[PDB]
RNA sequence: GGAAGGGCACCACCAGGCGUGGAGCCUGCGUUUGACCAACACGGGGAAACUUACCGGUCCAGACAAGCAGACUGAGAGCUCUUUCUAUGGGUGGUGGUGCAUGGGUUCUUAGUUGGUGGAGCGAUUUGUCUGGUUAAUUCCGUUAACGAACGAGACCUCAGCCUGCUAACUAGCUAUGCGGAGCCCUCCGCAGCUAGCUUCUUAGAGGGACUAUCGCCGUUUAGGCGACGGAAGUUUGAGGCAAUAACAGGUCUGUGAUGCCCUUAGAUGUUCUGGGCCGCACGCGCGCUACACUGAUGUAUUCAACGAGUAUAUAGCCUUGGCCGACAGGCCCGGGUAAUCUUGGAAUUUCAUCGUGAUGGGGAUAGAUCAUUGCAAUUGGUCUUCAACGAGGAAUGCCUAGUAAGCGCGAGUCAUCACUCGCGUUGACUACGUCCCUGCCCUUUGUACACACCG
């Protein structure tokens, strides 16, 4: 995943070279377990799930898009 | 339990003399409030001149 | 022989200034070349803060300012006869620091 | 028409002050005369800089439309983006807004 | 508050052979600012003995100070059976 | 190592420290100050009292030694710490603040209490005093009522030398009483009765 | 009091200087709340996490004192698993209410306030505390049924302003010489001389200096005032700190292990984390930032400050010097400073030119593309492109009299990252030096059917 992120925009390059925490992997693998519940919207999004719902709080981009509260 | 990192912030800096997480004074390492830093400016050695 | 630097740490101007007169007078006993005493630049510090626990009401602000006076003395002589010299009673207020110079 | 050269292209959308003069002085073309006496011979010159940036060692960060989603180079609203839809720099519209 | 045994003795070992005791309003603070206990434990505990009349205590700026008695060094004479 | 900065804060704040720690515990005894001195390998910290036949109890004062030694991180056999009693009580401010303190939690009125101190300052050789008493004493409003005699100046530069402030808020049974006691003292030129200067408005002539 | 006199004030005016209200911007008030001259960049309140008081699971921080590897979830958090907590009695936490139960303002920056004895009145009360002349002043001289006194003012303290006087400076400087650098000498840059000499230049201490003294006039021959020489200073020299009595149902229970009462005290109103929100916007108002340009933008090239702050050495958290790389943003190496040593060698303005009066190169709102820093997690900063309103702003409205206003930056607080407030310095003026006309404040006389006191 060096090619990608490469031309990928200036902060996912800088996010993903800054390094990941566990549940970003706890993520993955249970999506690919599943092939969605999670509040967690700061995982900039790479071409693996291109194929939705975040708690908002009430009820190349990060998943803080759609978490819209009001 | 207290799983968010709290090297920073308010959340880990209180006064020393009372606690509050607002007003915090910090220059030359005071780590107080301004009201509780102003009750015992004399005490510390902060007299006024002017 | 072995140079030595003291210096003298303080808030207040009295007993600084006394208590280097008598240092450098107590030196001069032994016969004793000093250079000084040196008044090294006082320095301030300055806080302002509010005075009203609440924001309510007209902002006034105090200005609280402390001063830190300080004396260098250098002592052409053997440490031992610098130890023999500070040995003697101090007043409060002043820090004494002795290093090789 | 009258304006210096340094600032008639200007006029064109894609290119300000700095692309003018990105153009004007690598085809190594007088400044100090207006557009008015800008005749033929180096208008073509002046197209053939502008519409060839890199082939003419422009500074690859200079093209304003760079890597687009992918070439270095001089939708929004349909993929559900808070920024097509959106203000999107997140600012405190609680006083502004009043122009309607 | 449940305590393990260990963690008592050391309390204990700590309150006896040195009879001061300070502590600092903070269980985040894994080690308590001598001996390794957790914060929590020993103020826990020392609350406990509070109501026993075997310590008294004194609150400045955030600082637990706790200060002993004959009551207090009987009591561990009684715990430890020395 | 440490600046100088960060140090003379420290102490200031450490002092400070200790003053309220003290002052939260010898309430059965009219805590009074303290002074702290750093001769070479000692940093002696005396403790004031009004009443210190009590304050030794001196195993209590050995552990109040050790207190700072292990509480502040200080080194061992380097920190010595002692009581000592009042030149004059009266003439001591927070003394008296406390004294009537005690006086008004025992159940005495606080009238009679605030003469009783009042009568004991002019004991002592005040120029003058004043007792403020704010709040609720017996109705529900809240009053200021004040009990002042002798020279009792209120501005300049002369306020922070010639006179001793204390304030206190006691809490009674139906809430927290504030009371002030200010006590202003003579010219001692030796200084153990108050300031070793005299006032601007007083000037001493020599006979012809 | 839309009554008569006296006095004072750029939070009042006259005479002006800048401005606000008009444009865009951001920030507060009318998805936590407090606050209505004296709220509205205030709570030091520039909230990505907590702060947090508003809206899922979680432990008990119920102390003291009758009875014993699977699935869900955001999260093997909890539930399957392990293992030897209760029924009360009650305690802790509460940023929950009560600031009208309480404790710990730009009333009033004006000069005012009160005992003791004495005099007058049946008494509330009154004189002292005043006809008059002065003062910033209830400051003083005097008058005097008052005399003698307490506060306030003054006095006091801090800083700046002058010292070719003193004290003494290798963590600060000045000069000469010697050496090296260039055009012997002379112009000239750098380096030493453990004393070349000195403290004139910077530092910091003791001291001095100004007290209205002399001159004239005025006033009473007082108190003092005006104009003079001199002097650094003739306004107590300027600017501040402190600042009396009496109150507000002024503010704060959300600063306080300050606290009384009511309420939660276990499907907890605390506690721990996850996410959001305070940042809303058709709209009204409030404090400031950026402009309307040619007195200017833009591009070269001269260059003159103060205040303060700056490390845990873990490779290294702070200030960063220098070298290298990178258009810039940014990265690596050599390292110094726990500090007068190192950062610290510290802008408008000023010669020169392209603009050329055009909403134009004034202006850059707003957008897109893009790189990297901070942060655990996106805030800011670089490049180009986009180029909105805006051509001195109605009623109203605020500040200010000298290095002041106005203009330009710097530091600190805020801070893992992001600048309004507190100080610092630079350039540097117009008018006024009068008054109570308006807005107030103070005193005396007077009127009153008010006393919650004319919002009567
Ligand atoms: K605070
Ligand atoms: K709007
Ligand atoms: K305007
Ligand atoms: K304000
Ligand atoms: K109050
Ligand atoms: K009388
Ligand atoms: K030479
Ligand atoms: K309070
Ligand atoms: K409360
Ligand atoms: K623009
Ligand atoms: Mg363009
Ligand atoms: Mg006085
Ligand atoms: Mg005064
Ligand atoms: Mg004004
Ligand atoms: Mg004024
Ligand atoms: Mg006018
Ligand atoms: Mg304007
Ligand atoms: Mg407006
Ligand atoms: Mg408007
Ligand atoms: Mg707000
Ligand atoms: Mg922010
Ligand atoms: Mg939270
Ligand atoms: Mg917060
Ligand atoms: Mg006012
Ligand atoms: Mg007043
Ligand atoms: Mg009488
Ligand atoms: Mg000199
Ligand atoms: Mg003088
Ligand atoms: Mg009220
Ligand atoms: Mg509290
Ligand atoms: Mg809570
Ligand atoms: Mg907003
Ligand atoms: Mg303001
Ligand atoms: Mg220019
Ligand atoms: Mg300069
Ligand atoms: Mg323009
Ligand atoms: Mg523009
Ligand atoms: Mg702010
Ligand atoms: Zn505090």
């Amino acid at each position: 995943t060096e090619d990608l992120v490469q031309l990928f925009p200036a902060r996912p390059r800088r996010r993903f070279s800054r390094g990941l925490k566990r549940k970003p992997m706890a993520l993955v693998k249970k999506l690919r377990k599943a092939k969605v519940r999670t509040h967690l919207r700061n995982m900039i999004i790479m071409p693996e799930m291109i194929g939705v719902g975040i708690y908002n709080g009430k009820c190349g981009h990060y998943l803080a898009e759609f978490s819209l509260s009001y | 339990w207290n799983s968010h990192p709290k090297n920073y912030g308010p959340g880990s800096r209180v006064c020393r003399v009372c606690g509050n997480s607002h007003g915090l004074i910090r220059k030359y390492g005071l780590m107080c409030c301004r009201q509780c830093f102003r009750s015992n400016a004399k005490d510390i050695g902060f007299i006024k001149y002017r | 022989q072995h140079r030595i630097r003291i210096t003298l740490s303080s808030k207040s101007v009295k007993n600084l200034e006394k208590v280097c007169s008598d240092l450098v007078r107590g030196a001069k006993d032994k016969l004793l070349r000093v250079k000084g005493p040196v008044r090294m630049p006082t320095k301030v510090l300055n806080i302002t803060t509010r005075k009203s626990p609440c924001g309510e009401g007209t902002n006034t602000w105090d200005r609280f300012e402390m001063r830190v006076h300080k004396r260098v003395i250098d002592l052409v002589s053997s440490p031992d006869v610098v130890k023999q010299i500070t040995s003697i009673t101090i007043e409060p207020g002043v820090e004494v620091e002795v290093t090789i110079s | 028409g009258k304006q210096k050269i340094m600032f008639a292209l200007t006029s064109i959308k894609g290119v300000g002050r700095r692309f003018s003069n990105i153009v004007c002085k690598k085809a190594d073309i007088d400044m100090n005369k207006r557009a008015g006496e800008l005749s033929a011979e180096e208008m073509d010159r002046l197209m053939a800089v502008v519409h060839n940036p890199r082939q003419f060692k422009v500074p690859d960060w200079f093209l304003n439309r760079k890597k687009d989603y992918g070439r270095f180079s001089q939708r929004l609203k349909k993929i559900r983006n808070h920024r097509g839809l959106r203000r999107v720099r997140g600012q405190h519209t609680k006083t502004t807004g009043r122009r309607g | 508050m449940i305590i393990s045994k260990k963690n008592r003795n050391e309390i204990c070992k700590y309150l006896f052979q040195e009879g001061v005791l300070y502590a600092k309003k903070d269980y985040n603070l894994a080690k308590h600012p001598q001996i390794d206990v957790p914060n929590l434990q020993v103020i826990k505990l020392m609350q406990s003995f509070k109501s026993k009349e075997y310590v008294r205590e004194t609150f400045s700026w955030q600082h637990y100070y706790w200060y002993l008695t004959n009551d207090g060094i009987e009591f561990l004479r009684n715990f430890l059976n020395l | 190592q440490i600046s100088k900065k960060k140090k003379f804060v420290s102490d200031g704040v450490f002092y400070a420290e200790l003053n309220e720690m003290l002052t939260r515990e010898l309430a059965e005894d009219g805590y009074s100050g303290v002074e702290v001195r750093v001769t070479p390998m000692r940093t002696e910290i005396i403790i004031r009292a009004t009443r210190t036949q009590n304050v030794l109890g001196g195993r209590r004062i050995r552990e109040l030694t050790s207190v700072v030694q292990k509480r502040f991180n200080f080194p061992e056999n380097g920190v010595e710490l002692y009581a000592e009693k009042v030149v004059n009580r009266g003439l001591c401010a927070i003394a008296q603040a406390e004294s009537l303190r005690y006086k008004l939690l025992g159940g005495l009125a606080v009238r009679r209490a605030c003469y009783g101190v009042l009568r004991f300052v002019m004991e002592s050789g005040a120029k003058g005093c004043e007792v403020i008493v704010s709040g609720k004493l017996r109705a529900q409003r809240a009053k200021s009522m004040k009990f002042k005699d002798g020279y009792m100046i209120s501005s300049g530069q002369p306020v922070n030398e010639y006179i001793d402030a204390a304030v206190r808020h006691v809490l009674l049974r139906q809430g927290v009483l504030g009371i002030k006691v200010k006590i202003m003292l003579d010219w001692d030129p030796k200084g153990k009765l108050g300031p070793t200067t005299p006032l601007p408005d007083l000037v001493t002539i020599h006979p012809p």
